[PDB]
């Protein structure tokens, strides 16, 4: 469904912070003993409102809260780290959790290149 | 049920759980991301009087924590040390592994008292308290947070901080009184219209014009002199 | 394998309690500050012994205990929340963890509708 | 190795790990469910004397907890406050986030003493102690539980509670003695054949016929007057 | 990429310890109350350096440390148990996270036996 | 980014994240395994003086723990009780669920003092401290560990222990002094070249030749008399 930013204002620029697990650190900076303290593990970036994605994202996070709050109410887990992995599993189950009926709308198997393969073999024969 | 953001047709949208888009490609868990967005960015008032009225105490509801991976640099964060009049703490110590929000232009540190009529302090609008890559439903003692909300997405394939100290009475009620602290004996009656920048200029001109308390007593000054950030009493005039 | 209830008795009715994460709450009841206390998050239901499923389930939970206990003995995790997600992953790996040989018994790809597609194209040509 | 229940041919069965059923459809993790079933429902005796003999103390085994999502309304649950004769606690405080079993017709609260010859109390038959959507291998102090076991399944695509208090000596041994508590000074010698309903009628007729202790001393009464639930001493007769 | 043991020495034999979740215990030894203490849950085995796998593994664990350390620095989770499950999910996403174009290099669908099926039907017709 | 070991062509290799091998088969999560390998097995010196120089104290870095499923029987493990000169502990108590490394031929137990100039003790080369199926970035008080590193793999489809006690001063610095403890009053100056087997023979010949302290004072002996394991002062000579 579409996302309609209904907030009183929108900061159109997202100055963000995150971590980089990939690291590929210089020399020995990956060793915990030598590496950065907790304050210095962050990278930063700036994203502008191309395609209205920043105001869309602010609205999306707003609209996510209810379902996220209802999920946290129902879990007995104190700290939840598994939401994205479970979404990855559900991505796969939606496509591959049953028999894949080729040409059917719920089956993401593309037989095009092989149809042209069998077709050229038939033209020969 | 938890919405997942996805980009179609140059537009962010919520993924239809009932409609399979075979064109969508998820080639690793790295394409999935969780983001915390600050209430600030939606236009909410961020002065201490306005912000604290959004929080309240409640018993019977276990706290909950969810992680997020990327966050937004905040102009305003808050850090609370609230006790009851009898000196018992109102807020729990931060659990192991919960650190303060990492990017705050202004940390509003509020000390004082209230009746604290509940076991934990929650956001009355349902938002989260964002800490270091962990969002909580409750406020932890002495720990810097930003008010925010979390989104989940499938992507397509220097730093200066300043602490502003305040004192509070009747915290968490209708009749909360706030003072901005210049030193341990000089305070300014806090109004909602005072911006962080104004408070820092007010502090500096008090220090330089010698209007700090030169007694052992407590000096309190009063002052009577639509735009978002990204765009012994007395008187002074 | 079949499930043979070997218990001395069986309560044939299951009066159960659970949570509803879907929620879709009325007004503001999803906000933790306003919503129910811990005692009031539960829904309830009643299931009878159609197809012998309740007595089967009692026997199944009984028979599950040994393997579940041996699993908990071997994990160093204090509280285990991942059993169902791991079963979902293993469901997918059993079917898709290798090359899918079409027509082979271990490949859940149904080419029927497309066989009739190629067949009608051949009848034309 | 952990069995998974699945419905084939109008019958619940254990899924064959060695046999792939391509007809089986799992379209989301929501179809997977974990359920806790009460030992009650299999016909086990639920009176306090019979139930406690199923539990025992053991050292050297770390406790373990697993979650479950749906449970069964219990007729009988238990809640234990056991100390050694020297007053030290026998059971650990409930860990953070472990609450009592949510649906109990009768909570049998047992206070008293035993030798408690081990670090934790386990179920001698291998069953679990079911709490609020968390099943544990051990008993926690002062926390209501039901005895039960957990199943895992792939689905196809008011409340009244009453606390009954008891006192115990020699808890967890061969020669355990139990008293049913009417008030802090009136008790009834407990027999295995006494049902919860009988104990509640016994309590009410003692209160109304004035057979409670009207001294400072402890009055103990004795009493001598195959069906599952879903289908200063003296004497009384 | 290949694994080149660059350590000063290599113990070519791996005397290892682990647990067995499968258990299939004798009588009642699966019951926690009766079963082994924490010290007695371990099995053992001995593996020699056939195909150079032991020295390879020592080098592999050495070379893993940097990426593993950078991962642990970036997680807020105190104890990480999910690395192997996430690798299983990523195994599936790499193969099935998009449309499977048959005959394409990124699609592990083998149509050989069915190509010979359609072929024999064409020889008949 | 975390390397995954896989066997191709009779050779262990790192899986190419950019290259899909459709021939590779993963039929369950059981084929995935995590293994802890001991630094011992790479040829590092394992005497207490050499091993402790690999560890150091650091503040500002939160500890982290990752699990592993199979480990290697160790010849050398270590167990540290270190205090500051003022008696405060240098190392944290083991968290709940972290037990000592399960297979150690020799446990080197080191008690003593150092300045401990940091909140946690880390491995200066980036390795882990391996405990019972949990690898930590830091050292826990009084808990046996082996130095090691973790690998992740996709597989194709009696026990004797001996504790050796030492005393230390200046632990964690350049000028650390170590004594091997024969009894509470008899010690031997520790040198790097002393093997565990030598220390145990040294202990036994001191006990049998009566060279233990027969006073209330502390007797300290000195001694002056390329191969891996798998292949009141005085003097003695
Ligand atoms: C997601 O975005 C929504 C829209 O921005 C947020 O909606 C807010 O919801 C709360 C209730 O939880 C409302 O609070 C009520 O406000 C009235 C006062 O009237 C106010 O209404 C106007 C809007 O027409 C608002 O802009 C003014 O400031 C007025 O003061 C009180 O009487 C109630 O008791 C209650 O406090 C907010 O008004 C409402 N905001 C807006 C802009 O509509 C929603 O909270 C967001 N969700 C999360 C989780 O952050
Ligand atoms: C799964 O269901 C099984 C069947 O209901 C449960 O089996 C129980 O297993 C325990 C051992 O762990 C047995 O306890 C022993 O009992 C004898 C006493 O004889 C009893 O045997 C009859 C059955 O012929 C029983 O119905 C009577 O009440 C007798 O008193 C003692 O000598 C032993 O020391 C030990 O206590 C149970 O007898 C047995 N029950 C049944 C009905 O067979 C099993 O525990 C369940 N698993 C879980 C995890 O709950
Ligand atoms: C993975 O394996 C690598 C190779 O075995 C390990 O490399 C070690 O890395 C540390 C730095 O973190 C080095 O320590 C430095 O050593 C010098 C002293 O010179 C030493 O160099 C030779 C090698 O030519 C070594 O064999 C001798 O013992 C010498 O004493 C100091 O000046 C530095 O300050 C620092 O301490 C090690 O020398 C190096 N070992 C080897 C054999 O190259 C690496 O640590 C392993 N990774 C993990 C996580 O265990
Ligand atoms: N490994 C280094 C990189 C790892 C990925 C990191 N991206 C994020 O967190 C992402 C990107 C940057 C930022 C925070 C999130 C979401 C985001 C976005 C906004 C609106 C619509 C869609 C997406 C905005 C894209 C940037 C560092
Ligand atoms: N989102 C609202 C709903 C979510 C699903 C909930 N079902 C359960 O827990 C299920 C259903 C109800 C109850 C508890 C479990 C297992 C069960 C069953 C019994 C015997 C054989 C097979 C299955 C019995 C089906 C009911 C509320
Ligand atoms: N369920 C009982 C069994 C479960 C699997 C257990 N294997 C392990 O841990 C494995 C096997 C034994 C040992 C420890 C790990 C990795 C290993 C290896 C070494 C070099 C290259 C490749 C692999 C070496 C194979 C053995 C007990
Ligand atoms: C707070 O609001 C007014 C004062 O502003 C007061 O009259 C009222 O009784 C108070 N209400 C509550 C709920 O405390
Ligand atoms: C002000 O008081 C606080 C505590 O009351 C104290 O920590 C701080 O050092 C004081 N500042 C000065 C300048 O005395
Ligand atoms: C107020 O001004 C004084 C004088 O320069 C300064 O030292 C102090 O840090 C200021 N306070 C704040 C909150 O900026
Ligand atoms: C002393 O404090 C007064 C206020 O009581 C302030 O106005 C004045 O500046 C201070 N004294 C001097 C000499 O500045
Ligand atoms: C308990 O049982 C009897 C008393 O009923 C007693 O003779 C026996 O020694 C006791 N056994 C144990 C193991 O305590
Ligand atoms: C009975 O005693 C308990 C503690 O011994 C106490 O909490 C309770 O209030 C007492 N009840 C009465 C009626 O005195
Ligand atoms: C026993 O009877 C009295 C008198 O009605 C009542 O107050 C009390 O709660 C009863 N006890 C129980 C356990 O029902
Ligand atoms: C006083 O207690 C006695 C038992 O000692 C009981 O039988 C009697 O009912 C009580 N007194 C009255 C007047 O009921
Ligand atoms: C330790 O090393 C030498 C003594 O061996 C000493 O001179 C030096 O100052 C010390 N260095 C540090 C960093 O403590
Ligand atoms: C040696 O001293 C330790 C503590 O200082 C003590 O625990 C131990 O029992 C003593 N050993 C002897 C033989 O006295
Ligand atoms: C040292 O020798 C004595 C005498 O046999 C023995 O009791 C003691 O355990 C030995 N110490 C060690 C560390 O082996
Ligand atoms: C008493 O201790 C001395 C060292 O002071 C040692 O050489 C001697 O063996 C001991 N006495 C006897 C009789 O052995």
């Amino acid at each position: 469904e579409a996302i309609v930013n209904a907030q009183p204002k929108c900061n159109p620029n997202l100055h963000y912070w995150t971590t980089q697990d990939e690291g590929a650190a210089i020399g020995l900076a990956w060793i915990p003993y030598f590496g950065p303290a907790a304050e210095g593990i962050y990278i930063e970036g700036l994203m502008h409102n191309q395609d209205g994605l920043i105001c869309g994202l602010r609205q999306l996070a707003n609209e996510t809260t209810q379902a996220l709050q209802l999920f946290l109410r129902a879990t007995t887990e104190l700290r939840t780290f598994s939401i994205l992995n479970r979404k990855a599993i559900d991505f796969l189950l939606q496509r591959w959790g049953g028999t894949c009926h080729i040409l059917g709308p719920d089956c993401c198997i593309e037989p095009a290149d092989w149809t042209k393969n069998i077709t050229d073999k038939i033209d020969q024969i | 049920s938890i919405p997942l953001g996805v980009i179609h047709n140059s537009a962010l949208q919520v993924s239809d759980v009932d409609k399979l888009v075979c064109r969508d490609k998820l080639s690793s868990t790295n394409q999935l991301r969780s983001v915390g967005l600050n209430l600030e960015g939606n236009g909410v008032a961020t002065d201490v009087p306005s912000a604290t009225k959004r929080w309240g105490f409640r018993s019977g509801v276990p706290p909950k924590v969810v992680n997020y991976e990327a966050g937004e640099w905040a102009e305003n964060c808050y850090n609370l040390e609230i006790k009851k009049p009898d000196g018992s703490e109102c807020l729990p110590a931060a659990p192991d592994g919960i650190r303060g929000f990492p990017r705050c232009r202004y940390v509003h540190k509020v000390s004082g008292t209230g009746p604290c009529a509940g076991d934990f302090a929650f956001h009355k609008e349902g938002a989260f308290f964002l800490y270091d890559r962990l969002a909580s439903t409750v406020i932890y003692r002495g720990t810097t947070f930003a008010e925010g909300v979390v989104a989940f997405l499938i992507l397509p394939q220097g730093y200066y901080s300043t602490t502003i100290r305040y004192q509070a009475t009747g915290f968490g009620t209708n009749e909360t009184e706030y003072l901005f602290e210049v030193d341990n004996l000089t305070y300014v009656q806090l109004e909602s219209r005072f911006t962080p920048q104004f408070l820092l200029q007010l502090n500096e001109t008090i220090y330089t014009s010698g209007k700090r308390s030169n007694t052992t007593g407590k000096l309190i000054w009063k002052v009577n002199p639509e735009w978002a950030f990204w765009e012994x009493x007395x008187x002074x005039x």
